[PDB]
């Protein structure tokens, strides 16, 4: 009871285009840990991304990454959609490799 | 390695 | 004395199953399974918590196994038993707290599996009057019980003056001994006292009775051989005050 | 392993008395455990702790606080505490290994007349079934040895309503050859004994 | 230059869907190096640390079936709140637990942690002296009388001064070339443009560890104090982390700001500017 997540949404080595390359999304600071996580795709959901190990942090606020794989050109879009018990409808992210 | 009591119960 | 067990005993031929139960004292969270061989230690069997089967030694063959469905009673199942089997069967329990580790054990299965049931043999129970020259030196009378001899050895003596049991003045032997101990199936005897005044014995109306409880055969099982059957009986041998 | 007790063992009624158990090694966050199994039963606990010093209604049980070598206390000494003890060592969740153990006997004062009596009955068996009894507890029965002979361990009954208590053996055999003053003569016996002749 | 070591443990009513679930993870710094969960198919802890693969199995046996204690153990326990909270069974809650010690550097004890929280709130806790508890709410009060009177306050700190202790410098000589060996952050500075009147700088730290790092950065000066804008320590999935720093600043001011950059890998700490 009942904290509402905080996302990031980047790039494990700086993107430009086509490379090799990684995609995260990293949620922390939430509670409880009934989440769900898409990383999209031009709108679509890009199938099948793996995703880490559930932990916490000192404020037993809960944290997960969701890992994936891609080409970052400058003519496709990225990603993270979250939803969450406390968020009452998605909280869409989009990617920036500026950030 | 980690440890168990076991008896520690709420 | 919480825990309790069914059966007390059981006896059985070679390649046969047999099944054992434990009914722990409810709100008991974990129940333990041992086996006990005289002589040593009891050794650990397996363990529950609630319904679930967290722990089991090497010493879990194949064919044993051990169940826990709602989590309340346990049965422990010999699937193809063996000579090697024998032993006493425990099971303990521990409250849902506790503390600390309080494990409360119940009287314990005692399995005796054999090559064929022609072994098995009831015992034969005799009493031995005191001596005279006991009497007149201690102003006492010693008497002795000897009962003899029985297969296996899982038999209980008691002692009852005037058809009423009594427990004081009374040493029975506490594990009885073999007659020809260099057999692998010999068969045991074992000897008790009672002890009470000279004026006592030489009231000759008082009355002795030496009891013994021999748990052996089933009703069921199948019996063979000329003699009498050798089922769970209780033999008895009586003796009367003298006057001398 | 981790355990090692005296096979056996005696003490006196009704000081000592003072059950070692040597557990050399055992790290710090696990507990000392002593259980008891009174013969025909079928174990009890009876104290553990921790690595400390402590001290109940059954038991005492001291700790070198270094945590190396304990001790049982049971602290008068009765016949009721004639018993098998288990030294064992609980880290917590793990299953408990009961050695072997201790076998603690508990044996009384007197006073003394040692005698071998004759008994009788049967009718039946027979017959003869001698009784070694009424002798101090320093005195020690011995084995058959001839196993056409047979000689139970001493015991200890209790009248109780007098006093009062009484070492007692039995031996017999069902021969010609056997009689009381030729039963326990490979046993050493108090060289004061009474013997009888009833016929 | 001390070290830390903490297993963290979820547990989940969910009620319907299951029997609860039942999650352990065990970290080292900022290592993940053992999981379990309850779900299993065929539970039992796993390794997820290179340096922790090799151990015998009896090390294996020990911790799964502690884990699997545990499991029950604490569907127990979320059974035990409901009656003290007065709580609805069709409820969904959590229990969350973490235990563990901090060294450091010199290889002996420094303190002990252990405590415990219910849906995200304290409930319990083991203090600093390592003999008392802490009771949040007049519910975790039973459960300290509990320990209290069962002298669980003694069997951690035997524990944590033993078992924590010498098992984490075990791990530590073990893998110590993973981590003892702190790695610097590849650090640079970014433009970004803006407004054009106006714009924003951004002091990039990239592939360090551990996560410990401080982003925050000048112009004579102090500074920022405030601006700033700093961003969430990231994971970069590679077991390294990522961060930056801003900032906001007039256009063409503009080699008045300097990045500053503490962390455990390097020597300097470092000093960044707008390059171009």
């Amino acid at each position: 009871i009942q904290r509402t997540p905080k996302i990031q949404v980047y790039s494990r080595h700086p993107a430009e285009n086509g490379k090799s390359n990684f995609l995260n999304c990293y949620v922390s600071g939430f509670h409880p840990s009934d989440i769900e996580v898409d990383l999209l795709k031009n709108g679509e959901r890009i199938e099948k991304v793996e995703h880490s190990d559930l932990s916490f942090s000192k404020d037993w606020s809960f944290y997960l990454l969701y890992y994936t794989e891609f080409t970052p050109t400058e003519k496709d879009e990225y990603a993270c959609r979250v939803n969450h018990v406390t968020l009452s409808q998605p909280k869409i992210v989009k990617w920036d490799r500026d950030m | 390695e980690e440890n168990l009591l076991d008896f520690v119960r709420f | 004395t919480g825990v309790s067990q069914n059966p007390r005993h059981k006896i059985t031929k070679r390649g046969q199953n047999v099944t054992f139960r434990c009914d722990p004292i409810s709100e008991h969270n974990r129940l333990y399974w041992y086996r006990q061989t005289l002589g040593q230690g009891p050794e650990f069997l397996t363990y529950f918590q609630n319904e679930a089967q967290l722990e089991k030694s090497r010493l879990l063959s194949d064919r044993f196994s051990a169940e826990r469905p709602k989590g309340s009673f346990s049965t422990l199942e010999i699937q193809r038993t063996e000579q090697g089997d024998s032993a006493m069967y425990l099971c303990a329990s521990r409250y849902r707290d506790d503390s600390y580790n309080e494990q409360f054990f119940g009287p314990g299965t005692r399995l005796t599996v054999l090559e064929d049931l022609k072994n098995v043999f009831p015992p034969e129970v005799a009493v031995f009057e005191p001596s005279e020259a006991e009497i007149s030196h201690t102003q006492k009378a010693t008497l002795v019980c000897l009962a003899t001899g029985f297969y296996p050895d899982h038999v209980e003596l008691s002692w009852w003056v005037n058809g009423k049991e009594v427990h004081s003045g009374v040493c029975t032997d506490p594990q009885p001994l073999k007659e020809q101990p260099a057999l692998n199936d010999s068969r045991y005897a074992l000897s008790s006292r009672l002890r009470v005044s000279a004026t006592f014995w030489q009231n000759p109306r008082n009355h002795f009775r030496c009891q013994v409880q021999f748990y052996g055969l089933s009703e069921n099982d199948e019996w063979t051989q000329d003699r009498a059957k050798p089922v769970t009986q209780i033999v008895s041998a009586e003796a009367w005050g003298r006057a001398d | 392993a981790k355990t090692t007790q005296p096979t056996s063992m005696d003490c006196a009624e009704g000081r000592a008395a003072n059950l070692p158990c040597n557990h050399s090694t055992i790290s710090g966050n696990e507990y000392v455990y002593w259980y008891r199994q009174i013969h025909s039963q079928g174990p009890q606990y009876i104290i553990h702790g921790l690595k400390n010093n402590e001290t109940n209604e059954m038991a005492s049980l001291i700790i070198t606080e270094d945590r190396k070598s304990s001790t049982l206390i049971l602290p008068h000494a009765t016949l009721r505490d004639t018993a098998v003890y288990y030294c064992i060592v609980w880290g917590g969740y793990q299953k408990v290994t009961f050695g072997t153990g201790t076998k603690l006997q508990v044996i009384p004062i007197q006073n003394p007349d040692p005698a071998v009596y004759q008994l009788r009955d049967s009718k039946s068996s027979d017959k003869s079934v001698c009784l070694f009894t009424d002798f101090d507890s320093q005195t020690n029965v011995s084995q058959s040895k001839d196993s056409d002979v047979y000689i139970t361990d001493k015991c200890v009954l209790d009248m109780r309503s007098m006093d009062f208590k009484s070492n007692s053996a039995v031996a017999w055999s069902n021969k010609s050859d056997f009689a009381c003053a030729n039963a326990f003569n490979n046993s050493i016996i108090p060289e004061d004994t009474f013997f009888p002749s009833p016929e | 230059g001390s070290h830390s070591m903490r297993y963290f443990y979820t547990a989940m009513s969910r009620p319907g869907r299951g029997e609860p679930r039942f999650i352990t993870v065990g970290y080292v710094d900022d290592t993940l190096f053992v999981r379990f969960d309850s779900d299993a198919t065929s539970p039992r802890k796993e390794p997820r640390a290179p340096w922790i693969e090799q151990e015998g199995p009896e090390y294996w046996d020990r911790e799964t079936q502690i884990s699997k204690t545990n499991t029950q153990t604490y569907r127990e326990n979320l059974r035990t709140a409901l009656r003290y909270y007065n709580q609805s069974e069709a409820g969904s809650h959590i229990i969350q637990r973490m235990y563990g010690c901090d060294v450091g550097p010199d290889g002996r004890l420094l303190r002990g942690y252990d405590q415990y929280a219910y849906d995200g709130k304290d409930y319990i806790a083991l203090n600093e002296d390592l003999s008392s508890w802490t009771a949040a709410d007049t519910a975790a009060q039973i459960t300290q009388r509990k320990w209290e009177a069962a002298r669980v306050a003694e069997q951690d700190r035997a524990y944590l001064e033993g078992l924590c202790v010498e098992s984490l410098r075990r791990y530590l000589e073990n893998g110590k070339e993973t981590l003892q060996r702190a790695d610097p952050p590849k650090t640079h500075v970014t433009h970004h443009p803006i407004s054009d009147h106006e714009v924003t700088l951004r002091c990039w730290a990239l592939g360090f560890y551990p996560a410990e790092i401080t982003l925050t950065w000048q112009r004579d000066g102090e500074d920022q104090t405030q601006d700033t804008e700093l961003v969430e320590t990231r994971p970069a999935g590679d077991r390294t982390f990522q961060k930056w720093a801003a900032v906001v600043v007039p256009s063409g001011e503009e080699q008045r700001y300097t990045c500053h950059v503490q962390h455990e890998g390097l020597p300097k700490p470092l000093t960044l500017r707008w390059e171009p």
